[PDB]
């Protein structure tokens, strides 16, 4: 080889992942939606 | 529903128990009425 004219290094390559877009209803998220639907049934249920 | 689960059993069977004590209050107060009213026959009828 000749002496090199410019250098490099082995990198890797991957996408700038995303615009994140978390849930606008992710406050609802940490339970099952049915459990929410059951407790609102249980809301009026225990009340009646 | 698998994981919350068991308090709904407590939610169900809790208010089943309160039905029995609500009758247990009611007959006991008709016995307070039975001090002033009939034996077991019209003391419970007049209250409802």
């Amino acid at each position: 080889f000749s002496k090199p004219f410019m250098t490099l290094g082995i990198s890797i390559l991957y996408r700038k992942p995303n615009g994140t877009n978390p849930g606008v209803f992710s406050f609802l998220n940490p339970l099952s939606p049915d459990i929410w639907m059951y407790v609102l049934l249980a809301c009026l249920g225990v009340s009646c | 529903v698998q994981n919350i689960g068991g308090i709904f059993i407590v939610l169900a069977a809790g208010l089943v128990l309160s039905v029995f004590v609500a009758v247990g209050e009611f007959l006991y107060k008709s016995k307070k009425n039975a001090q002033l009213e009939k034996r077991s026959f019209c003391s419970a009828m007049v209250e409802e």
